[PDB]
């Protein structure tokens, strides 16, 4: 509700913002490549006293 | 002499005749325009 001519302003914006938006479809890529490793080797002795 | 002063008159009658009239307006507000135009006179 305005004057006539605040009105004609507010339907050029109005007509402006009224705009068709677009969307977005996101994907995430998470990669992981672990690879262990290891080793042990070794020689015990014991004996009386 | 009262013929001219039938005359003079009626026809000076006619010199300071005011009407009114409404004039539409389509795109501008009739406020604004109502204060500009006061503005010059």
């Amino acid at each position: 509700t305005a004057p006539q001519d605040i009105m004609q302003s507010l339907q050029s914006v109005i007509e402006q913002l009224d705009i068709r938006r677009a969307q977005v479809h996101v994907e995430a890529l998470i990669v992981e490549v672990a690879e262990g490793s290891n080793i042990n080797f070794g020689v015990q002795w014991a004996s009386k006293d | 002499v009262v013929e001219r002063l039938t005359e003079v008159i009626q026809r000076v009658d006619h010199a300071g005749n005011r009407t009114e009239e409404v004039i539409p307006l389509d795109n501008a507000s009739a406020s604004e325009i109502a204060r500009v135009l006061e503005s010059l006179t």
